[PDB]
RNA sequence: GUUGAUCCUGCAGUCAUAUGCUUGUCUCAAAGCCAUGC
RNA sequence: AUAGUGGCCUACCAUGGUUUCAACGGGUAACGGGGAAUAAGGGUUCGAUUCCGGAGAGGGAGCCUGAGAAACGGCUACCACAUCCAAGGAAGGGCAGGCGCUUACCCAAUCCUAAUUCAGGGAGGUAGUGACAAUAAAUAACGAUACAGGGCCCAUUCGGGUCUUGUAAUUGGAAUGAGUACAAUGUAAAUACCUUAACGAGGAACAAUUGGAGUCUGGUCAGCAGCCGCGCAGCUCCAAUAGCGUAUAUUAAGCUCGUAGUUGAACU
């Protein structure tokens, strides 16, 4: 409530409205984009150099964003931060099982003001049956998904697209209807990059090598909480890693001064102002005689009773200089203590919708924790008696496990996103979803119960007087373990009486019932061996 | 149509399974429409019973009540004295539908296959191919109940699905 | 309720029950404070699981038991149940007909 | 004109509020905030 | 005085004028009715009326055109009021409309006008919009053979009655149209609507449920020994049908007198 409340007041016209046009790359999104800026700038601009600042009135500034479905990371990255998702559809999607999984991504990141727009339906259909198909796709989304949504139907009038009332209806819905707040995004200061400049500290032999990082000066406008609150703080760059800011800049007898001037002793602060160790809890007082004489009278206490930024970096290093490009949009993240630190963390999980595989402990996963994403080996476990007694190596339809693994440690227990990577030539989206839930709880230095089974088959049994034909082969092991308590698969207690000088599996052992020949004498509580670290 | 007062009355629900299995129905609201049609008629018959004999309202509309029932085939000839329409039964209404009367005129060999015939643009009353199972036969088009000129068993076209079996033989055994 | 048929509240904590059939497993209750009133009332979760699903601190919807108060079976003293957490209609999440939002 | 026993039988309606699932074909369903213009 | 009689307005003179089968005065939140419908004509809905009247075009006054405006969808001036500024000045009237509870096309019709056989008509005509209701009905039809029967019902019972029955694509030809498409009609230019050559079934079909039960089948747990034991996944039946449920509420079993007040004999 308060974390959404701090966002509404300082933000005005120079912080723009976040616009993310996200759809399939096969469609002509660019015509609708340049049509949208034909509504903004007078009638005459149809060139794309985005992202860039477009000044349109004092009401709202609007910066427009785009990303293809062929890029994998920004498919994650734009979803948690967008105030507006504009989905354009073709007339042949809806049970396309490989290129529509981003809907679940926007679900798990949280739904902003989102849009469905149908334009290639004009290019595909030419009969009266499209009116039923429009309503059917409306029964698919978003009206199935969220109540109060609108489906926009527009013309295929490719280059040469209208300036007329339809773009004023789209921009009517964009300009009038505003967003809904997000919990942990507003808990952090985050800045999208707008202008990207590079300074090299002019030419020297130290300005280039195998390892040389230069002075990257980056610029833009702020969103969320104000980022200048502490200099030299930590930061995350998505896809590259964690860093700290080199220098932060922003372009939109006084005792309180005497405290934090550290070149002055505190006796000089008191002495210039008026007129040692806190390990002693009892405060200072005067002498018993002076305080007694002064407090002969008690009169003296008788009333006591009844935004633009200019940001400096000495990063990135040399290898990402070769990774320069026209800017596919990168937002800046924010690192925090009790989240920057590492630890074993336990997460609660469930299975993806329209998902067709099992999820094993041994197949590493990409994990979206806030602004972070880590490939990590997902070790599973379950309880069956309000405590851990077993573990599982894969994820069936039967139950759904809880994950325990060494990752980064995060106390506030953020929501969870577990994505399995596919290549850019397998299905059609940058990732395929494995599991989702919340970070359950924080637990380091914990140990998993890994129990196993020892096989012993009974054949002719009495209660206290019994032999097994084959469960062991050594009398010394049984002699070491005669003090233990042996079990049976139906739950019959027992203990080893003695190996009785027979290293053959025959040995005297007691039970509290005669063991069934359909039952098996077993042993549990086995070795808990270590976590996979990665 | 209208719903009855009791939703679960077992021997009442016994005979509803009897008639719908007899007459080849598919809904109980189909039964409820026939009873609701009867409910208004059998209402108005009591009102003319409260009137005097040879009352011209009882003479005009009471005998027009007769002639509408003599037309549809329900009312017999001997019982044309305004009292059998109080002593009626609902199965006489279910008798007069063309769904069963085509089976009463042989030719259908099932009460369920007959419904299958009706929906497939079969039997024309005269020149009028009808696709409504609730016609309430006019009692004079009964012998005119006959197949269409098309839609075979009335001939003049085999139909494309018989032409596929014609094509499956003439191309495989032929060329 | 104030005589009403439904009300909207927020989960503050999640309790634990147990069962007898087919084994002993937790059957789940919670404590939900009314938004309009501030009264915190116990509520039951009729399903298997769904302790996984609901949460602490979520804004939920409440309904009755259809016995005019009057706790159903061996559940001592609960008079209400949850049908919609976050307005998502639990049964939709029960098969997989819906996916839970950001919070 | 008055006491007891034996036998037998007995001891659902709501277009009226909100909500959920699904529908091949046909028909019928303010004294607040402002998009836009003079 | 006006287009025109006329207190319509003024100077003088008179003191009159209306009304108990009721002048005037007062209420009817229905701005006025004829009129359209169900058809008691009573009533209801509309009178913001399908036709006409009174009031308003930010608020005042004067004046103009036309046969006809009392133009305001005429002008000027005044008052409120506000946009630009080269700094001089210029200009518009506080107005619609949307949400809170997406509007496109044509003068082909009817009439009107015409600089009138031409053409136009913010007259007029066509298109968009959908479970609170609701209409018609599609999901399979008919044969075939072979091994086969501890088959069903009722009484939770103790038991009795009735054995015409299924397990198999064994398998076979029918068939229609959901949907795909020339041509024609229509033609506001014009679209839909009503027609129809040519495609479209052997169960993955051309993909229906919300449910209700269940003494069934499976999985190491309060807690215990001397001996014996505790409590998701496969299967079956029932339901109405594009319909059904849920929650709430609702329906059916101390004494007396004595005022206002009530009541009351017979009769040529």
């Amino acid at each position: 409530l308060h974390v959404p409340m701090v966002d509404r007041t300082p933000e005005d016209d120079p912080p723009p409205f976040i616009v993310a046009v996200v759809g399939p790359p096969g469609t002509g999104k660019t015509t609708l984009i340049r049509s949208l800026v034909r509504r903004m700038t007078k009638s005459t601009l149809n060139d794309i150099q985005g992202p860039i600042t477009v000044v349109s009135g004092k009401h709202r500034r609007l910066t427009f964003l785009e990303c293809p479905a062929d890029d994998l990371n920004a498919m994650i990255d734009i979803a948690k931060i967008a105030d507006l998702v504009l989905l354009l559809i073709d007339g042949n999607f809806g049970f396309e099982m490989e290129t529509m999984e981003f809907l679940n991504i926007a679900q798990h990141h949280g739904m902003p003001r989102v849009l469905g727009v149908a334009t290639h339906l004009d290019l595909f259909k030419s009969q009266s049956t499209l009116r039923a198909s429009k309503k059917r796709l409306k029964h698919r989304f978003w009206t199935e998904v969220y109540q109060g949504a609108k489906l926009f139907y527009l013309s295929g009038v490719i280059n040469g697209r209208y300036p007329d009332r339809e773009i004023l209806n789209l921009s009517r819905f964009i300009s009038v209807m505003k967003f809904r707040p997000l919990k942990w995004r507003n808990e952090h200061p985050y800045m999208l990059a707008d202008r990207f400049t590079d300074l090299t500290h002019p030419e020297l032999i130290e300005t280039q090598g195998l390892q040389i990082d230069r002075k990257v000066a980056i610029y833009g406008y702020l969103h969320g909480t104000p980022l200048p609150s502490a200099p030299g703080t930590r930061v995350h760059i998505a896809g590259v890693g964690d860093f700290s800011v080199a220098q932060i800049e922003k372009l939109p007898w006084n005792i309180g001064k005497l405290i934090y001037m550290d070149n002055i002793s505190p006796e000089e602060c008191i002495r210039r102002w008026r007129g040692v160790d806190l390990e002693k809890f009892v405060p200072y007082f005067d002498t018993f005689e002076k305080l007694a004489k002064k407090w002969k009278s008690v009169d003296a206490i008788k009333e006591r009773f009844l935004s633009y930024v200019r940001i400096v970096f000495e990063k990135v290093p040399m290898e990402f200089v070769k990774n320069f490009n026209p800017k596919f949009p990168i937002v800046m993240g924010g690192l925090l203590p009790t989240e920057i630190k590492f630890g074993i963390v336990k997460a609660r999980l469930r299975r993806h919708r329209w998902h067709k595989k099992i999820l094993k402990t041994n197949d590493p996963l990409v994990l979206s924790l806030g602004w972070r994403r880590f490939q990590t080996l997902p070790i599973y476990t379950t309880t069956d008696s309000r405590t851990r007694t077993r573990m599982l190596k894969y994820t069936p339809e039967h139950t759904y496990c809880n994950a325990a693994f060494y990752g980064p440690l995060c106390s506030p227990n953020t929501p969870f996103c577990g994505v399995q990577i596919v290549a850019n030539s397998d299905t059609g989206n940058g990732f395929r979803i494995a599991a989702t839930g919340i970070v359950e709880e924080i637990d380091v230095n914990i140990e998993i119960v890994k129990k196993l089974k020892l096989v012993g088959f009974p054949y002719k049994i009495f209660k206290n007087t019994a032999f097994i034909k084959d469960m062991f082969s050594s009398a010394m092991e049984v002699a070491r373990f005669e003090g233990a308590q042996i079990k049976t698969v139906s739950g019959i207690r027992g203990e080893i009486k003695r190996a009785l000088s027979k290293p053959e599996g025959h040995y005297r052992a007691a039970f509290e019932d005669k063991i069934l020949m359909s039952d098996i004498v077993i042993l549990r509580s086995w070795y808990p061996v270590r976590v996979k670290k990665f | 149509y209208s719903t009855p007062k009791r939703p679960y009355e077992s021997s009442r629900l016994d005979a509803e399974l009897k008639l719908a299995g007899e007459f080849g129905l598919k809904n109980k609201k189909e039964i409820y429409r026939i009873s609701f049609q009867l409910s208004k008629i059998r209402r108005a018959a009591r009102d003319l019973l409260t009137r005097d004999e040879k009352d011209p309202k009882r003479l005009f509309e009471g005998n027009a009540l007769i002639r509408r029932l003599v037309r549809v085939g329900v009312l017999s000839e001997d019982k044309k004295k305004l009292d059998y329409v109080l002593a009626l039964k609902v199965e006489d209404f279910l008798e007069r539908r063309l769904q069963t009367q085509v089976y009463k005129l042989g030719l259908a060999k099932s009460v369920h296959h007959a419904r299958v015939l009706i929906t497939q643009r079969h039997i024309a009353v005269g020149k009028q191919i009808v696709n409504i199972p609730s016609f309430m036969v006019r009692l004079d088009s009964e012998k005119h109940i006959d197949f269409a000129p098309t839609s075979p068993f009335g001939g003049a076209r085999p139909g494309r699905v018989a032409r596929r079996n014609a094509a499956r033989k003439a191309e495989a055994s032929g060329e | 309720f104030g005589g009403s048929s439904h009300a909207k509240g927020i989960v503050l904590e999640k309790l634990g029950i147990e069962s007898k059939q087919p084994n002993s497993a937790i059957r789940k209750c919670v404590r939900v404070q009314l938004i309009k009133n501030g009264k915190k009332v116990t509520a039951f979760v009729p399903n298997d699981g769904c302790l996984n699903f609901v949460d602490e601190n979520d804004e939920v919807l409440l309904a009755g038991f259809g016995r005019k108060g009057k706790a159903k079976g061996d559940i001592p003293g609960v008079r209400f149940k949850v049908v919609k957490v976050s307005g998502v209609s639990l049964l939709a999440l029960w098969k997989e007909k819906k996916e839970k939002p950001r919070s």
